[PDB]
């Protein structure tokens, strides 16, 4: 009855309310990311928000290195998302020691998509508030970009963009793209791939960045890495002497 | 409509799980604790309400090791915090069992977080009511960890919880701004009676009793060990001096 | 409000509140009283047994664990023993596995944790009775209070049960003098009867109405009942 | 997995479950069950919901739990079904290892516990069934009436009726059976019991079945014919007049 | 709705209190202990003339030195008879002689708090409390005659003489006043029969009120029909008088 | 806690009654119309198909007349699906006595074993019970030939004639109408096309609206032959009788 | 392969007078050839006024006497105090043995 | 090992089983039946190891019994068997199996003709003329592949035992104390009082 | 902890409803379009990839899926909900069936499997039913051509044309029409192009169709080459250029 707003099941409309809700725990955090190809590597950059001064800036993060190739970044709350991380990373090494290659990203986004799934059709899981961004530079399929989210959807992106203003990034993102016409920043280090990827998030939410306001991560042919915040320093040096 | 909050896996419209916060509740209305980290370990204290005299002094611990390099303590509900460490204990061994070198603090604390974590995706089970700040020294440094029962954590340069939170918070952030270089632990044992003695004036009814203990990579040799005699007193002394 | 949040002991109150949790400790408030004290050797503990007509007995309050530890109880009996029976095995266990003598302090942080799982678990119950611990091991005296949220504390005295309070304030300004009561068992017993008579209205403490446990240094844990008691009043 | 405590108290000292079962039991159609000084009879009165059926096959109200036990009830059907088979199991596992067959009390206290157990183990409802379980314990010739309920209660009868207006055929055994002279026949027995079912049946040949247990697993069932031959006699032991 | 090991805000367990309401409308038993044996009476209650009042069981035997009887809802009482007798005989097994009384006692109140839906305490599984009392009296060389009351809450207690069932309070009362350290077993079955008597419906008689006594010498009797009434007929004698 | 969202599927109403089961016979009271006609050379059933378009395929369809094994068959009323758990199951019991005893299964004790898994769901385990009735048509050594009918309370009854689903009222009535103990199966089939026609919520009663069935134990071979008819039988059987 | 068993030699006697009783045995335990020791007890004192000994594979004779002493510990505890007769005592250790038919306690023993 | 004989004639089935039941060095019952009535018109014989023996013929009783009384019918001799085999079959591959031979002599009322089965511990089932467990067979089997013809009578089918008997008697090592007859025929089931000496 | 809900999620309204069942046809109704039509030497069944952002890449997600090599099913309806049935029925194929015969399974009873599974997700403890309806279109040596819908209840039926989701009506109304039993494949491609045009509000290209056919045995496919009785896979998806070119003769 009137509990259908409790745990998933159907509404008379044909809804999941928890769903839904699930969703909108993930803007909770209010940090924005993007994901961007470059021609043989991929981009994520997510905005790192440290308010306290008694923290330890180094141990906030919403990136995180799952296996030597595939890196993901979450948007929304830690506890759900780091309860995600491990299981990704639990299931690539499974993939690996049974399979006998490196899971990939997309089979690794849709595996993760399915777990979801579930807590969409049982009652007593509750969804994750959280939505996944999976990228890699696959050895079959080349830069990639996964995302999946708490109704269990999961599909790639030419580039992408996550967070409460992820329709302006998109929408900057979208007319690079159209001005452009191929799928991909048509650039051969990840380093200024990286700058575009923050110019554009600049250009996007109207802000200017300094160090440590944000997260970089890079992931080229076997291998993904976090930038420091030095080599995110060198970027934001070169963008502010081209703009 | 309501009701959203009667379960503790439900998420609410607003996307909050008001089970966890209600939990946070319970530890706001407990007694504060902290941690300041330092220069090579970290140092724990919590206030210990005097409920009566009819207590006897300096038994009733409340700051717990597990394993032998790890301090943890936590305010709110003094069960919920010790079935915590029954947990961390546990895993701790699992980890030396298998990998033979005591658990790393990052990694411990992760266990903490993924098992109170997990306390919040079942409507069986209550998310846990204690706030906790542990940690203490491994292969490459000293670490201060604070976790809430939504499960999250973070790493701190120093850290309170409690009733005394604000002012001890307070005392902490003017301790890293005005020593940007570190602390000794020597130093952080008293600067941790102070911020104790100061916090306990947000309750500043019923008479305390101090608790410290400390993880140093030179004055414990990187175990943890509690704060006695000579050296409780040396702190019990600088605390009630700057009080005026 | 309340009517919502107190059914289980799986739901926080909008406070931080377990109101199971809560309601179980007033079937302790509405148990008879009990007394614990401890000095520097022994650990004595004086409780009023209840009985139901002038026709039955008085409920049994006290409870040996070893041979070195024991406990008076207040509240729903079964629960007492469940556990009682529960620190009994503890008890047993170090002797067999360890030839130790369990430590009350130990013995304290067990049943702490035994309530804890009954108050955060779905469908189970809180336990409905305090606990009075009394014990001597290789660190002297002990006695430690317990209660059904799982919170224990160790005290040179205390007492617990309706009207409480009268013998724990006594206790409360005693204490500078039973502590001292070193070497001398029938007066911290003494001590113990005169706390608990301060939490009396009925009727004066009688044979069949007094039951006192002692335990110490060369004194195993004995429980004197009725006509052994009246030397006590 | 399933273990919801359905039977559970009210404020009043009431499982409700077991009550409401008692409910489905005066539902259904009315049983009796009158011993007889060498006999014990078992009628009952047949539903009517739509006619048009095969008499042949349906199953009866009045089973065999063994060659010498038989057992009527009144309320779902269904319900039935499952604590015969277990009392007929019974029956026959006493006899592997006891080497005799049950006594009439032995399967009525089973089959009581059978539904006492339903109204106080988790995922379960109560048998809403009542019964009557009449015969002759091994080699002795003393009739056995016995009745059962949901709470699980079980006690013996003269004679007795459960089911839809039990409480007025009740009215007319208790005027009609003195316990001084219990009808001294197997043909008085089974008028006694058609002149209750009567009452209620109200005047239906093809309403009333009627079976009769004898000792030493006699037990036969009344012919559609036979029991006209008595609804028919006894119209007149009341029209002479 | 709510669980069924749920605690009142006035600190007791619900399915406890409201099962003790249940037992309130059972058929009284009365028992009284004496240093010549114990009495245990209770009213049959037949509720149609057609029962067969013999065949209503609510005094049972444990063992030879221990018997019981029942006042509630009836049913629930079987499996603890069994465990009781189990119990006993099972103990005379392991240790070559009888179980003492509150042992038995005590082992049969173990079970009235099992109740549960997935209580973490232990296996619960029954699904509601005993809706029944039993009053449980036998002798045991250690401490002499005994009578025990049985609720389903766990709790048991010794009395000299205890009323269970309808007529409690008043019968309560009344034995509270006649009861003595010096009585005789006549004496007991007497006021058994006298207070049975009064707080009784229909009029008490050889079939609906039911004696029985334990004592060292034959152990549990239930008194035959025959024996009873020439008690009651003792009694319309001894109040007929004064 | 979880008992929140229970609805306790297998409690009794103030009245003795069944909720579920109730409101189950209601759902099926809403499904195409089964008859079940036994003859004295055989049985037919008949139904009348629910969901229809000029697109729906009829040749390889039966959503309403199943073989449980060659000497019975069942129509159905109900949820479709709900059925072919039920038939799978009840196939399957007809092959074990078989494998167990080398004869084929008595009707009566495969029906009897339905009705029981439908009982079961009426007493335990807390799921819904099955929208399903059953109208079971075969023939046995014993009784020769059957009819039986079973609905979710697991109740089941022998018949002459019968039907389930929707109007039944109407049908039994017309059925009480014109059946006679003495009847053939060229009759019955009539008969049972007959009733179809005056209570189908249509128009006209069409071939692909239809679902014909029967159980014939020809006199020149032996073996009790199951016939279900095929589309253009159907149509054929239907301009015999005229409603062309 | 592992051979569960082993043998300590030893030997006890239990003589019962009109009011008393006594229980002697010898003092060494060996192994083989080798003596482990010339002073290991064998014969206790279990309490409620009985000896024990449960002579020939000390293991197994130790986890006996260590079972039953623990059954007298909760014989009084179960038993509100009860002293444990002889004639229970032994009963009860039939019932301990027994336990082990098919994995023995491989002794002789004496009360 | 113990005697079981069975010979189907035109309207009855014989079976004849050994009174003996020794256990080492000492013959402790001159008087077994050998024999269970599955049902009025089923008897099966046994025999086979110490316990198993009865456990298995009860057990198989009590089923049979059963079921006649949830149907109210009796089932054919041959779906009898066919059960039997079954329990047997399922046996031989579990962790103690029956070690028990059986031969079940049925009237069946349906066909109005009478069967016997022989089926072994393992299962294996065969319906037959005349069959016999053990060593008698080994005798038997060819005495009877000459005197046996298929419209003897029940008293013909007795004296064609007796032969069989007799040279079991003069033959075999072991004394088994003679036999017990029993005919299973339309009427049900007697046993022949007067074997011992016709 | 543990899935303590182990009661039903759907259960009977008194008027007889399955709420929970009507619910998911509900959510099946706000699904995309998707149809399938049956020819006498083909069938078809195609649908429209609703790119959810032009950022999105369009091929990496197949709402029409091969569950054996001449077995296929799109949807309408709740897309996770499908994904993990596709996953489910294409291990079925092989545990109640390859793995058995040494044969793929015949349409109707992949299809009968699948049901099986919707119809669990109907009364199991704990669950709720699936959001989605399923066209699945195969063949099989001995039943030919064949295309099945299955709903959320559990419930399938054989069509001749039939189309699901948004759109349903008014295409159901446009194939009944045009539908006729001497349809040649191409004609039927053809047909459900149109068809699929209809419910298309913006852009219909090869790029936003996806559609899918089981017709003819294709052994270019098979990737081997030697063995006489595995003819090649009747399922083929049409490529953009080759829905395109289908687009142009409008």
């Amino acid at each position: 009855a009137g509990y259908d707003r409790h745990i998933t099941i159907f509404s008379p409309e044909g809804r999941l309310y928890q769903v839904e809700y699930a969703f909108k725990a993930t803007n909770q955090t209010n940090i924005n990311s993007l994901a961007v190809r470059g021609k043989d590597c991929t981009v994520v950059i997510s905005q790192k928000k440290v308010p306290d001064k008694l923290l330890d800036p180094t141990t906030v993060s919403y990136i995180f290195c799952i296996s030597r190739t595939i890196g993901m970044v979450v948007n929304g709350p830690i506890p759900d998302a780091r309860n995600a991380a491990l299981r990704a990373k639990a299931e690539a090494a499974e993939f690996r020691y049974k399979y006998g290659y490196d899971m990939p990203c997309d089979v690794l986004a849709k595996r993760m998509a399915n777990l979801s799934q579930i807590y969409t059709q049982r009652a007593y899981m509750r969804p994750l508030g959280v939505i996944l961004t999976f990228v890699s530079v696959d050895e079959e399929l080349g830069p990639s970009i996964y995302k999946t989210d708490p109704a269990g959807y999961y599909v790639g992106y030419k580039a992408t963009a996550t967070g409460p203003k992820q329709q302006e990034i998109t929408t900057n993102l979208e007319n690079h793209f159209k001005k452009s016409k191929i799928d991909h920043i048509n650039e051969e280090s990840w380093e200024k791939v990286v700058e575009f990827a923050i110019t554009h998030m600049i250009d996007a939410l109207g802000t200017e960045f300094s160090k440590n306001d944000l997260e970089v991560g890079v992931a080229t042919k076997d291998k993904f890495f976090t930038l420091s915040a030095e080599n995110i320093e060198e970027r934001l040096v070169a963008i502010a002497e081209q703009d | 409509g309501t009701g959203y909050d009667l379960s503790n896996s439900v998420f609410s419209p607003d996307g909050r799980n008001f089970q966890v916060e209600y939990a946070v509740k319970a530890v706001e209305n407990g007694t504060t604790s902290i941690g300041i980290k330092c220069n090579d370990g970290v140092v724990f204290a919590v206030e210990k309400l005097i409920t009566s005299k009819l207590l006897v002094p300096q038994k009733n611990v409340k700051i717990q090791v597990v394993d032998r390099h790890i301090g943890c303590v936590y305010s709110g509900l003094i069960p919920d915090g010790r079935h915590l460490v029954n947990r961390g204990r546990e895993e701790a061994a699992s980890f030396k069992k298998l990998y033979k070198t005591p658990i790393p603090i990052p990694a411990f604390a992760d266990r903490l977080g993924q098992y109170v974590q997990a306390h919040t995706l079942y409507n069986s089970v209550r998310p846990f009511g204690v706030s906790t700040i542990f940690g203490g020294v491994d292969k490459n440094g000293a670490h201060l960890y604070m976790l809430e029962p939504s499960g999250s954590y973070w790493g701190y340069k120093g850290a309170a919880t409690g009733k005394g939170r604000q002012s001890a918070k307070a005392e902490l952030e003017k301790l890293v701004d005005h020593h940007p270089e570190g602390l000794s632990a020597r130093e952080a044992v008293k600067q941790a009676a102070k911020i104790i003695y100061l916090a306990h004036e947000d309750n500043k009814e019923k008479d305390f009793e101090l608790e410290i203990s400390w993880c140093s990579l030179s004055e414990t040799n990187g175990l943890h060990k509690f704060v006695k005699g000579d050296l409780l007193q040396e702190a019990i002394d600088f605390a009630q001096k700057e009080i005026n | 409000f309340r009517n919502n949040y107190d059914g289980d002991t799986v739901t926080f109150s909008p406070t931080g509140r377990l109101f199971q949790v809560e309601y179980a400790l007033e079937a302790i408030k509405q148990g008879s009283v009990t007394v614990g004290l401890r000095s520097n050797t022994h650990a004595v503990l004086v409780a009023l047994k209840r009985n139901a007509d002038e026709l039955s007995s008085y409920q049994k309050k006290i409870i040996k664990c070893d041979e070195h530890m024991g406990l008076s109880l207040a509240g729903l009996a079964p629960d007492a023993r469940v556990l009682s029976n529960y620190l009994r095995q503890q008890c047993n266990y170090s002797s067999l596995v360890f030839n130790r003598k369990l430590a009350v302090e130990r013995a304290g942080h067990l049943l702490c944790d035994k309530a804890q799982k009954n108050t955060q678990s779905y469908g189970g119950r809180p336990y409905g009775v305090g606990l009075l611990i009394i014990g001597y091991d290789k660190s002297g005296a002990h006695l430690l209070e317990f209660q059904p949220s799982g919170n224990v504390t160790e005290l040179y005295g205390t007492a617990i049960g309706a009207r409480s309070q009268g013998a724990k304030t006594y206790l409360e300004r005693t204490l500078d003098t039973f502590i001292k009561i070193d070497g001398n068992p029938d007066e911290l017993i003494k001590a113990g009867v005169e706390a608990i008579s301060q939490s009396l209205r009925d009727e004066s403490l009688t044979v069949d109405n007094l039951s006192i446990a002692i335990v110490g240094k060369d004194t195993p844990f004995t429980i004197y009942d009725g006509e052994a008691v009246a030397k006590y009043i | 997995g399933y273990d919801r405590a359905l039977s559970i108290f009210s404020p009043d000292g009431h499982i409700f479950q077991v009550e409401y079962a008692l409910e489905a039991v005066k539902r259904g159609t009315c049983a009796v069950g009158v011993k007889g000084k060498n006999c014990v009879v078992l009628g009952c009165e047949r539903r009517s919901t739509l006619k048009l059926q095969d008499t042949r096959i349906t199953p009866s109200k009045v089973s065999k739990i063994d060659s010498h036990v038989v057992l009527s009830f009144s309320g779902l059907n269904a319900d039935s079904r499952i604590l015969i088979e277990k009392a007929r199991v019974e029956a026959q596992s006493h006899r592997l290892t006891l080497e005799d067959p049950v006594t009439v009390e032995y399967l009525t206290r089973y089959v009581a516990g059978v539904q006492q157990r339903y109204t106080q183990s988790g995922g379960v409802r109560p048998f809403g069934v009542s019964t009557l379980i009449a015969g002759f314990d091994p080699r002795d010739d003393e009739p056995k009436l016995y009745q059962t309920e949901p709470s699980g209660i079980y006690s013996s009868w003269s004679a007795q009726t459960i089911g839809r207006n039990s409480k007025t055929v009740r009215e007319f055994l208790e005027k009609n059976y003195d316990r001084k002279e219990p009808p001294a026949t197997v043909e008085e027995c089974v008028k006694l019991t058609v002149r209750s079912l009567l009452e209620v049946v109200q005047t239906g040949a093809k309403n009333i079945e009627i079976t009769v247990v004898k000792p030493d697993s006699d037990i036969v069932a009344l012919s559609s014919e036979e029991i006209n031959q008595y609804v028919t006699q006894i119209e007149q032991e009341k029209q002479e007049q | 709705d709510r669980g069924v090991s749920t605690f009142s805000p006035e600190g007791r367990l619900f399915q406890v209190e409201y099962s003790l309401e249940a037992i309130k409308l059972g058929s009284t038993a009365i028992g009284i202990a004496t240093k010549e044996g114990v009495v245990l009476g209770v009213e049959k209650r037949a509720t149609s003339p057609l029962l067969e009042s013999d065949s209503i069981e609510k005094i049972v035997e444990i063992d030879r030195h221990i018997g019981c009887a029942m006042s509630g809802l009836t049913a629930d009482a079987r499996s603890m008879i069994e465990h009781a007798r189990t119990a006993a005989v099972t103990h005379n097994l392991y240790y070559d002689e009888d179980i003492n009384v509150e042992s038995l006692t005590q082992s049969v109140c173990d079970l009235a708090l099992r109740f549960g839906e997935g209580a973490s305490g232990e296996e619960r599984l029954m699904s509601r409390p005993f809706g029944v009392a039993l009053l449980i009296a036998g002798h045991d060389a250690d401490d002499g005659y005994q009578l025990f009351h049985a609720e389903p809450s766990g709790t048991f207690y010794r009395y000299n003489a205890k009323a269970i069932g309808s007529g409690s309070e008043g019968a309560q009362a009344e034995l509270l006043n006649e009861w003595h350290s010096s009585l005789t077993l006549k004496e007991a079955e007497l006021l058994v029969l006298k207070i049975l008597k009064q707080v009784m419906e229909e009029k008490l008689d050889e079939n609906n009120a039911q004696l029985s006594c334990i004592t060292k010498q034959d152990g549990f009797k239930i008194y035959d029909n025959e024996k009873t009434a020439e008690l009651i007929k003792e009694l319309k004698e001894k109040e007929a008088a004064e | 806690g979880s008992r929140r969202y229970d609805s306790r599927t297998t409690i009794f109403s103030p009245e003795g009654r069944l909720y579920q089961v109730e409101y189950a016979l209601e759902s099926i009271s809403h499904a195409g119309t089964a008859i079940g006609i036994m003859a004295s050379d055989g049985i037919v059933l008949a139904a009348e198909r629910k969901v229809t378009s000029t697109l729906l395929e009829q040749d390889t369809s039966t959503e309403k007349l199943y073989k449980l094994n060659d000497k019975i068959a069942v129509a159905v009323a109900g949820l479709t699906a709900d059925a072919e758990i039920l038939i799978n199951t009840a196939r399957i019991h007809a092959q074990n006595y078989l494998k167990t005893y080398n004869e084929d299964i008595p009707v009566e004790i495969l029906v009897r074993r339905l009705s029981d898994i439908k009982q079961g769901y009426t007493q335990h385990g807390g799921l819904r019970p099955f929208g399903v009735s059953f109208i079971y048509a075969g023939y046995d050594d014993r009784y020769g030939y059957q009819l039986y009918t079973s609905n979710p309370s697991g109740n089941y009854t022998g018949w002459k004639a019968i039907s389930v689903g929707a109007n039944t009222s109407a049908a039994q009535t017309l059925l009480q109408m014109d059946y006679k103990d003495d009847m053939k199966v060229d009759d019955a089939i009539e008969l049972a096309l007959k009733t179809l026609s005056k209570t189908t919520d249509s128009s006209a009663l069409t071939y692909d609206r239809l679902e014909f069935a029967t159980i014939r134990k020809g006199a020149n071979d032996g073996e009790v032959y199951q016939k279900i008819f095929k589309p253009q039988e159907i149509k054929d059987i239907l301009v015999k009788t005229g409603i062309t | 392969q592992f051979n569960p068993y082993g043998d300590n030699g030893g030997t006890i006697l239990g003589i019962a007078g009109e009011d008393f009783a006594v229980l002697a045995g010898d003092t060494r335990n060996i192994t083989d050839y080798s003596i482990n020791s010339r002073y290991e007890p064998k014969v206790f004192d279990c309490g409620d006024n009985i000896v024990m000994s449960a002579n020939g594979f000390a293991a197994d004779g130790d986890a006996l006497v260590k079972r039953f002493k623990n059954s007298v510990k909760w014989y009084h505890f179960d038993h509100n105090d009860k002293k444990l007769s002889i004639n229970s005592a032994a009963r009860n250790i039939q019932h301990l043995l027994y336990g082990k038919r098919f994995f023995p306690y491989y002794v002789h023993t004496i009360i | 090992m113990d005697i079981i004989l069975g010979i189907r004639v035109q309207d009855s089935v014989i079976l004849a089983s050994s009174k003996a039941v020794t256990r080492g060095i000492s013959v402790l019952k001159d008087s077994d039946d050998k024999t269970r009535q599955l049902s009025p018109h089923t008897l099966m014989s046994f025999a086979g190891e110490a316990g198993d023996t009865v456990q298995f013929a009860e057990y198989i009783q009590a089923n049979i019994q059963l079921y006649s009384i949830r149907e109210d019918y009796e089932l054919s001799p041959q779906a009898v068997s066919s059960f039997v085999r079954q329990e047997l079959a399922k046996s031989i591959r579990s962790r103690r199996p029956y070690q028990v031979n059986v031969l079940i002599g049925g009237y069946d009322k349906k066909k109005n003709k009478p069967e016997l089965y022989q089926i072994d511990y393992l299962g294996t089932k065969v319906e037959l003329p005349y069959g016999a467990h053990g060593y008698s067979g080994f005798y038997t089997f060819s005495l009877l592949d000459h005197h046996y013809r298929p419209d003897m009578t029940t008293e013909e089918g007795l004296d064609l035992l007796k032969l069989c008997v007799q040279e079991l008697e003069k033959r075999m090592p072991m004394d088994f104390k003679g036999v017990i007859v029993k005919i299973v025929d339309k009427d049900g089931i007697r046993q022949v009082d007067d074997f011992q000496a016709q | 902890m543990t899935d303590r809900y182990s009661f039903s999620l759907t259960t009977f309204s008194p008027s007889g409803k399955l709420g929970q069942i009507d619910y998911a046809l509900t959510a099946v109704k706000q699904g995309v379009t998707s149809l399938g039509i049956k020819a006498t030497n083909g069938v078809v069944i195609a649908t429209e990839k609703k790119s959810s952002s032009p950022l999105a890449m369009s091929e990496t997600l197949s709402k029409v899926s091969l569950l054996t090599p001449d077995i296929g099913a799109v949807y309408s309806g709740m897309g996770p909900d499908y994904r993990v049935l596709v996953d489910k029925s294409r291990k079925v194929a092989h545990t109640s069936y390859k793995r058995i015969y040494g044969e793929y399974p015949p349409t109707k009873l992949l299809v009968s499997e699948v049901a099986k599974i919707m119809q669990e997700a109907t009364q199991s403890g704990g669950v709720r039913p699936f959001g989605v309806s399923l066209l699945i279109a195969g063949h099989d040596e001995f039943n030919g051509f064949s295309l099945y819908q299955v709903d959320p209840s559990g419930s399938y039926f054989p069509w001749k044309a039939t189309a699901i989701g948004k759109g349903s009506v008014a295409a159901k109304t446009f194939l009944e029409k045009r539908w006729n039993d001497e349809l040649e494949l191409e004609d039927a491609i053809h047909i459900a192009l149109l068809t699929l045009k209809e419910s298309v509000e913006g852009e219909f290209n090869g790029d936003t169709i996806e559609l899918a056919i089981i017709g003819d045995e294709n052994p270019d496919l098979l990737g081997y080459t030697g063995i006489p009785t595995d003819k090649g896979p009747r399922f083929r998806k049409l490529t953009s250029q080759e829905i395109n070119d289908r687009l142009e003769a409008l």
